[PDB]
């Protein structure tokens, strides 16, 4: 679908358009959300190994939520600039092409006329 | 107390009382234990109660609502102007059950006191009645459980077209 957008400068991550957005918050609820899916891998992990759920290995825990803090912070930035870059494309092609996007006649209700189908 | 304008009532004519026999009614003494028993204690109460209530006051007020333009100046699929005039219809829907619940109670109290001539000079109580419910089919029946402000108009839009019709073809 974009391609051709990301055809000039391929293999990128996050390109040099992309620092011109605000970085999302650490406060994210996203970020938070992805938080608590480390958290709770990490309470498996000590689940399927049969140690103490909520009390064994703290530093492997901290570890896992760290680490995905981190990754769902870089694919929350990729997400907003992709977003972000749909919308200009859009913006850009609707103002190019007046034609094939006319004004629409809005018209009050005191002028249209709609079918009144009662129930009885 | 009410309003005795919105909920009228005539004046109450009541005759004499005429002791053709020498038996003593026992109602004028069952009437004096009352006032003596019953009355006075429940006013001296009540007495009681409203000073206590007059030595703070404080008011509540009736909640005013200014007029807004509705439904036929409003752009179509504009959320909030449509928005104003579809709660403004509402409230006016409500207001015009409830004066038809007026004009019904006014038609169930000339009823019950003109007792059995109710039927003669009931004859303005029963026309009001008449004439609001008219009004009300008219404005607001065969809605459905759906109802918004442009089914009201799509209805009144079909009657109008209907009564210019009829005068076409009267004329
Ligand atoms: C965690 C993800 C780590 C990604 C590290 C960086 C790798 C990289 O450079 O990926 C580039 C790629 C976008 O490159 P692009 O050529 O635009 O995409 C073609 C795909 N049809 O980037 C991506 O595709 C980003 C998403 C990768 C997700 C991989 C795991 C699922």
């Amino acid at each position: 679908m974009m391609t051709g957008r990301q055809a000039r400068a391929p293999l990128q991550f996050l390109p040099d358009e992309a620092r011109s957005l605000p970085p999302p918050k650490l406060t994210d609820p996203r970020l938070a959300y992805i938080g608590f899916l480390g958290y709770c891998s990490g309470l498996i992990d000590n689940a399927i190994r049969r140690r103490p759920v909520l009390s064994a290995g703290l530093h492997r825990q901290f570890l896992y939520i760290t680490s995905f803090v981190f990754v769902g912070y870089y694919l929350l930035k990729r997400q907003d600039y992709m977003y972000a870059v749909r919308d200009h494309d859009m913006f850009s092609y609707i103002k190019s092409h007046p034609e094939d996007f006319p004004e629409k006649d809005k018209k009050t209700y005191r002028e249209v006329f709609e079918e009144f189908h009662p129930v009885r | 107390s009410w309003d005795k304008d919105v909920y009228p009532e005539p004046p109450r004519r009541t005759p004499a009382p005429s002791p053709q026999t020498s038996l003593p009614n026992p109602i004028t003494y069952l009437t004096k234990a009352f006032d003596l028993l019953v009355d006075r204690p429940v006013t001296l109460v009540r007495e009681f109660i409203e000073r206590q209530h007059a030595k703070n006051k404080y008011y509540y007020y009736h909640r005013e609502f200014r007029r807004v333009p509705d439904i036929t100046e409003c752009h179509e699929k504009d959320v909030l102007c449509m928005f104003e005039a579809e709660m403004q219809w509402k409230r006016d829907y409500k207001v015009d059950q409830e004066i038809v619940n007026i004009i019904q109670e006014r038609l169930k109290a000339c009823q019950q006191r003109e007792g059995e001539s109710h039927r003669q000079n009931c004859a303005k109580e029963l026309q009001q009645f008449t004439q609001v419910v008219k009004a009300y089919q008219d404005r607001y029946h065969d809605l459905g459980a759906h109802y918004s402000a442009r089914k009201c108009l799509a209805k009144q839009k079909q009657r109008m077209l209907a009564e210019r019709k009829a005068t076409k073809e009267a004329a």
